[PDB]
């Protein structure tokens, strides 16, 4: 057996303040992908955060 | 304020991927990929082809 993998991700938060001012901003998505199967069923799935 | 959300996604799976073992006269056992010959014996080699 052998193989290759290749993966980019490539992702940005914007926001605006005025000066001399905190701001948060924080994100998590989750992503879901599709196993194969719907009677023979089951999910997988990853969470991504960014504060 | 103005919620909005825009997603898209594609998502392909093509090939096979094989498994399971032969016998040769009681002597030697050739198995393929972590098939024990310790639950089979005369169950020839399969596989599997997602689409």
């Amino acid at each position: 057996l052998e193989e290759k993998k290749q993966a980019t991700v490539v992702s940005r938060p914007v926001l605006l303040t005025q000066e001399n001012v905190p701001a948060i901003f924080d994100n998590n998505r989750t992503f879901y992908t599709k196993l194969i199967g719907e009677r023979n069923v089951a999910l997988e799935h990853v969470t991504y955060g960014t504060m | 304020l103005w919620i909005v959300d825009l997603n898209k996604s594609d998502l392909e799976r093509l090939g096979t991927s094989w498994s399971g073992s032969i016998t040769i006269g009681d002597k030697l056992g050739v198995s393929l990929n972590q098939s024990s010959i310790s639950t089979l014996d005369g169950s020839r080699f399969i596989a599997a082809v997602n689409a």
